[PDB]
Protein backbone atom coordinates (compact mmCIF):
# COMPACT_ATOMS: atom_id res chain seq x y z
CA UNK A 1 0.00 0.00 0.00
CA UNK A 2 2.05 2.90 -1.34
CA UNK A 3 1.05 6.56 -1.45
CA UNK A 4 2.60 9.57 -3.16
CA UNK A 5 1.50 13.08 -2.17
CA UNK A 6 2.82 16.44 -3.33
CA UNK A 7 1.59 19.94 -2.45
CA UNK A 8 3.23 23.12 -3.80
CA UNK A 9 1.32 26.16 -2.53
CA UNK A 10 2.52 29.60 -3.63
CA UNK A 11 1.08 33.02 -2.76
CA UNK A 12 2.33 36.36 -4.10
CA UNK A 13 0.92 39.80 -3.28
CA UNK A 14 2.41 43.11 -4.42
CA UNK A 15 0.95 46.59 -3.92
CA UNK A 16 2.41 49.94 -4.96
CA UNK A 17 1.11 53.37 -3.93
CA UNK A 18 2.48 56.74 -5.03
CA UNK A 19 1.05 60.23 -4.52
CA UNK A 20 2.40 63.58 -5.73
CA UNK A 21 0.92 66.96 -4.80
CA UNK A 22 2.31 70.35 -5.82
CA UNK A 23 0.76 73.79 -5.32
CA UNK A 24 2.16 77.24 -6.13
CA UNK A 25 0.65 80.66 -5.46
CA UNK A 26 2.09 84.04 -6.44
CA UNK A 27 0.66 87.55 -6.12
CA UNK A 28 2.14 90.97 -6.86
CA UNK A 29 0.72 94.43 -6.24
CA UNK A 30 2.15 97.86 -7.06
CA UNK A 31 0.39 101.21 -6.49
CA UNK A 32 2.14 104.61 -6.99
CA UNK A 33 1.89 106.50 -10.33
CA UNK A 34 -0.57 103.74 -11.43
CA UNK A 35 -2.29 100.84 -9.57
CA UNK A 36 -1.13 97.39 -10.69
CA UNK A 37 -2.31 93.96 -9.57
CA UNK A 38 -1.01 90.49 -10.46
CA UNK A 39 -2.11 87.06 -9.25
CA UNK A 40 -0.85 83.58 -10.07
CA UNK A 41 -1.93 80.15 -8.85
CA UNK A 42 -0.75 76.68 -9.87
CA UNK A 43 -1.82 73.30 -8.49
CA UNK A 44 -0.67 69.82 -9.52
CA UNK A 45 -1.78 66.46 -8.15
CA UNK A 46 -0.66 63.01 -9.30
CA UNK A 47 -1.41 59.64 -7.71
CA UNK A 48 -0.52 56.13 -8.89
CA UNK A 49 -1.73 52.86 -7.37
CA UNK B 1 -5.14 87.79 -12.84
CA UNK B 2 -3.97 91.18 -14.10
CA UNK B 3 -5.00 94.76 -13.41
CA UNK B 4 -3.80 98.20 -14.51
CA UNK B 5 -4.86 101.71 -13.49
CA UNK B 6 -3.57 105.15 -14.46
CA UNK B 7 -4.42 108.64 -13.24
CA UNK B 8 -3.10 112.04 -14.31
CA UNK B 9 -4.76 115.46 -14.04
CA UNK B 10 -3.52 119.05 -14.28
CA UNK B 11 -5.63 122.23 -14.05
CA UNK B 12 -4.97 125.03 -16.51
CA UNK B 13 -9.68 121.98 -14.54
CA UNK B 14 -8.89 118.50 -15.86
CA UNK B 15 -9.72 114.95 -14.81
CA UNK B 16 -8.55 111.56 -16.08
CA UNK B 17 -8.67 108.08 -14.57
CA UNK B 18 -8.05 104.51 -15.75
CA UNK B 19 -9.41 101.36 -14.12
CA UNK B 20 -9.03 97.83 -15.50
CA UNK B 21 -9.44 94.33 -14.07
CA UNK B 22 -8.76 90.93 -15.62
CA UNK B 23 -9.42 87.53 -14.03
CA UNK B 24 -8.66 84.06 -15.41
CA UNK B 25 -8.98 80.62 -13.85
CA UNK B 26 -8.34 77.13 -15.23
CA UNK B 27 -8.80 73.72 -13.60
CA UNK B 28 -8.12 70.30 -15.12
CA UNK B 29 -8.62 66.82 -13.67
CA UNK B 30 -8.18 63.35 -15.16
CA UNK B 31 -8.28 59.82 -13.76
CA UNK B 32 -7.73 56.37 -15.26
CA UNK B 33 -8.21 53.22 -13.17
CA UNK B 34 -7.92 49.61 -14.35
CA UNK B 35 -8.38 46.36 -12.43
CA UNK B 36 -8.00 42.87 -13.89
CA UNK B 37 -7.96 39.42 -12.28
CA UNK B 38 -7.70 36.09 -14.09
CA UNK B 39 -7.61 32.46 -12.95
CA UNK B 40 -7.65 29.29 -15.05
CA UNK B 41 -6.82 25.71 -14.03
CA UNK B 42 -7.87 22.11 -14.69
CA UNK B 43 -8.25 18.82 -12.82
CA UNK B 44 -7.43 15.76 -14.95
CA UNK B 45 -8.40 12.89 -12.66
CA UNK B 46 -7.58 9.58 -14.37
CA UNK B 47 -8.11 6.28 -12.54
CA UNK B 48 -7.43 2.74 -13.78
CA UNK B 49 -9.13 -0.15 -11.95
C1 LIG C 1 -8.35 59.78 -7.04
O1 LIG C 1 -8.25 59.32 -5.70
C2 LIG C 1 -9.47 59.48 -4.96
C3 LIG C 1 -9.16 59.07 -3.54
O2 LIG C 1 -8.80 57.70 -3.45
C4 LIG C 1 -10.58 58.65 -5.60
O3 LIG C 1 -11.80 58.99 -4.93
C5 LIG C 1 -12.66 57.86 -4.71
O4 LIG C 1 -13.81 57.93 -5.56
C6 LIG C 1 -14.76 56.86 -5.38
C7 LIG C 1 -15.84 57.07 -6.41
O5 LIG C 1 -17.12 56.75 -5.89
C8 LIG C 1 -15.29 56.88 -3.95
O6 LIG C 1 -16.25 55.85 -3.75
C9 LIG C 1 -15.66 54.53 -3.75
O7 LIG C 1 -16.00 53.82 -4.93
C10 LIG C 1 -15.49 52.48 -4.98
C11 LIG C 1 -15.81 51.91 -6.35
O8 LIG C 1 -15.02 52.61 -7.32
C12 LIG C 1 -16.13 51.68 -3.84
O9 LIG C 1 -15.66 50.35 -3.88
C13 LIG C 1 -15.77 52.33 -2.50
O10 LIG C 1 -16.38 51.61 -1.44
C14 LIG C 1 -16.17 53.81 -2.47
O11 LIG C 1 -17.59 53.85 -2.40
C15 LIG C 1 -14.12 56.76 -2.98
O12 LIG C 1 -14.59 56.85 -1.64
C16 LIG C 1 -13.10 57.86 -3.24
N1 LIG C 1 -11.96 57.71 -2.36
C17 LIG C 1 -11.91 58.23 -1.12
C18 LIG C 1 -10.65 57.97 -0.35
O13 LIG C 1 -12.84 58.88 -0.65
C19 LIG C 1 -10.72 58.97 -7.08
O14 LIG C 1 -11.62 58.06 -7.70
C20 LIG C 1 -9.37 58.92 -7.79
N2 LIG C 1 -9.50 59.36 -9.17
C21 LIG C 1 -9.95 58.56 -10.15
C22 LIG C 1 -10.03 59.18 -11.51
O15 LIG C 1 -10.27 57.40 -9.95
Amino acid sequence: YRVLFYVDSEKLKQNDFNSVEEKKCKSSGWHFVVKFSSHGCKELENALK
Amino acid sequence: KSGFSFGFKIPGIFELGISSQSDRGKHYIRRTKRFSHTKSVFLHARSDL
